[PDB]
RNA sequence: CUUGAGUCUCGUAGAGGGGGGUAGAAUUCCAGGUGUAGCGGUGAAAUGCGUAGAGAUCUGGAGGAAUACCGGUGGCGAAGGCGGCCCCCUGGACGAAGACUGACGCUCAGGUGCGAAAGCGUGGGGAGCAAACAGGAUUAGAUACCCUGGUAGUCCACGCCGUAAACGAUGUCGACUUGGAGGUUGUGCCCUUGAGGCGUGGCUUCCGGAGCUAACGCGUUAAGUCGACCGCCUGGGGAGUAC
């Protein structure tokens, strides 16, 4: 049926997690090393835009203590 | 940027009674309300120069459509500038 | 720069490949070196720049089939 | 300084676990064994191996620094280990082998080498 | 009107302050004809890092719509609220009022990982069970 | 008149501008804990710090520049220029339907506004690093280089002449010229068969054809074919000084 838009096996082999929502802790740790910082868009194969917005939403999240800012907090 | 209801008030009072935005008197009156709000902001915020560039744009297109209007009808022109309380 | 991300199965030799994702690069690499403001945008961000030698190689593969070197 | 002591048997507090700290520079390694709560139980260095130059700052001098200190603390009675690593210099892995060779487990190799939020400006050095 | 999604947490022991603060924050927003489209409390959570000491805090998503002048007075209040340790409010572009990503984790926190204490009962008096002054 | 351009509401991508809020990490600092003989620097080395207890290390607070991360061929500005996250005021550009005006156009001497960088007056701020300065090291000479000590400075706010290699050293805006594809986004269509495919706009980029170059190179974002108008150059040295 028409306008299905991500039924199956289309856009990406690897799934996109969030954009600008920032309220779940487990979705954000998808892009955080143990050194405590956001991963480049070449490694994940995000299109750059979706990453520039996430970069703000994760930083916003970090500053609210959902996430570690530094390796020293492991 | 202007409020929806300010944009409808300009259209009611200026141009013809068709309530278009397209015409030379009403484009001059729609620019005008935005120049006047920006000169409100710029009562303070005195280091904000790269946006002040935007005032000199809004002003300059208004100088071009009042230049056009005065090559045409003197009634529309002399009525507008005093009815719209414009310049000094 | 043994890098804080833990190596799959711990051993005396750190698995430096499996560890880094964006650590040390640009931040702790230019140690005892002069800091520039805007040069890093074109100086360090060289991911397109390094792909070209791989592309050149992937092009010459095809030509070796057409020449009968392959 | 050191004394000529008879063969060692001695007991101190038999604490069983520790943290090690490895402070790696360009000219040296400082290798320092602590209690988990964080108190020096002893240290050794690469520079007292008296190589001079660049040669003091090689993985084999990093190894033997680790082996002196890990040894001395057998009187403190440590049996398991963890390490924090703090510098970009060499002995990445060969220091880790000497802590294991002291007969300790060394499963947690946490690099903590601090990345300030763009901190204090470094000496300019060579004009390239 | 424009929508501003406020999320904040409070130092456990200081939570007894907030049931007084929320009833004012709602009286200034519905006093400006705004709306609260949920106001969900998630319960007490582990911080990744301490803020003003302690490794725990209690997390609240207020989910406001308000005209812009009122939100401007509210971020300054909430940032300088002494009981609040930190707070974030996000931009209008692509903003949600439904189907929360933390719906399970909220239930897990409230059910199990919580404080279980009197100082977070007060927090729940600021939570979904919101009580607010009359306009 | 629309075939040029201009305007209203809708949508979109981004570190554009100006004022507010806000956390944590190293050096640096105060206090307390633990602890013994070197640390630092480099070709190698000395000056430097240390038994008056250094060096390293742990705990808690402190302060300020700064914000490590968006990091990619991305996006924005004015070239130079812009990167923590939020809020307030707000510019400029990219799309799309409905709709309106109807050459309202191009260029711009003069012109007023506006700084990469340091320079800089008062206020604020000051942690490290550093020209000079000092001494070691070189003999290789200038206190330079190189190393250690070490100050103005760097940092913010407002303010003064806006400097350069001032940038795609490619003026402005507009018309015309085989295209495919990357990056990635409005939006029409698709099981969105893979940062995928086609319709049609968007900046941004790889390849190469017509044309253009001394040569590299450019090539639909020209350095092509052109349009008007403005800006600037006319052998070296001596002069970015002199007048």
């Amino acid at each position: 049926a028409r306008y299905f838009r991500r039924r199956k096996f289309c856009r990406f082999t690897a799934e996109g997690v969030q954009e600008i929502d920032y309220k779940d802790i487990a979705t954000l740790k998808n892009y955080i090393t143990e050194s405590g910082k956001i991963v480049p868009s070449r490694i994940t194969g995000t299109r750059a835009k979706y990453q520039r917005q996430l970069a703000r939403a994760i930083k916003r999240a970090r500053y609210l203590s959902l996430l570690p800012y530094t390796d020293r907090h492991q | 940027s202007l409020s929806t209801e300010a944009t409808a008030k300009i259209v009611s009072e200026f141009g013809r009674d068709a309530n278009d935005t397209g015409s030379t008197e009403v484009q001059v009156a729609l620019l005008t309300a935005q120049i006047n709000h920006l000169q409100g902001h710029f009562a303070e915020h005195k280091k904000d120069h790269h946006s002040r560039r935007g005032l000199l744009r809004m002003v300059s297109q208004r100088r071009k459509l009042l230049d056009y209007l005065k090559r045409k009808d003197v009634a529309r022109y002399t009525r507008l500038i005093e009815r719209l309380g414009l310049r000094r | 720069p043994v890098i804080k991300v833990r190596e799959n199965e711990p051993f005396d030799v750190a698995l430096r490949r499996f560890k880094r994702s964006c650590e040390k690069a640009g931040v702790l690499a230019e140690v005892r070196r002069r800091e520039f403001y805007e040069k890093p945008t074109t100086e360090r961000k060289r991911a397109k720049a390094s792909a070209v030698k791989r592309h050149a190689k992937k092009l010459a593969r095809e030509n070796a089939r057409r020449t009968r070197l392959y | 300084a050191k004394a000529p002591i008879r063969a060692r048997k001695r007991v101190r507090k038999q604490v069983s676990d520790g943290v090690a700290h490895i402070h790696a520079s360009f000219n040296n390694t400082i290798v320092t064994i602590t209690d988990r709560q964080g108190n020096a139980l002893g240290w050794a260095t690469a520079g007292g191996s008296g190589f001079r130059g660049s040669r003091k700052s090689t993985p084999f001098a990093a190894q033997v620094a680790a082996e002196r200190c890990a040894d001395a603390v057998k009187e403190y009675g440590i049996k398991n280990l963890e390490v924090m690593v703090k510098g970009p210099g060499p002995g990445r892995e060969s220091t880790i082998r000497a802590l294991n060779a002291a007969g300790f487990r060394i499963t947690n190799i946490t690099d903590v080498t601090p990345i300030p939020h763009n901190g204090c400006r470094p000496p300019k050095k060579r004009r390239v | 009107m424009r929508h501003y999604e406020i999320v904040f947490m409070v130092h456990p022991d200081q939570s007894e302050q907030v049931p007084g603060m929320i009833e004012r924050y709602t009286a200034a927003i519905t006093g400006a004809e705004g709306k609260i489209h949920r106001l969900e409390d998630w319960g007490r959570r582990q911080l990744a890092y301490p803020i003003n000491k302690l490794h725990k805090a209690h997390y609240v998503l207020m989910n406001v719509e308000a005209p812009q002048e009122v939100i401007d007075e509210l971020e300054t209040t909430f940032r300088f609220n002494d009981a609040v340790i930190r707070s974030m409010v996000m931009r209008t572009k692509h903003a949600v009022t439904e189907a929360s990503p933390m719906v399970k984790a909220k239930d897990e926190r409230r059910e199990r990982r919580d404080d279980f204490a009197n100082e977070t009962a007060d927090d729940a008096e600021a939570g979904d069970s919101e009580e607010e002054e009359e306009e």
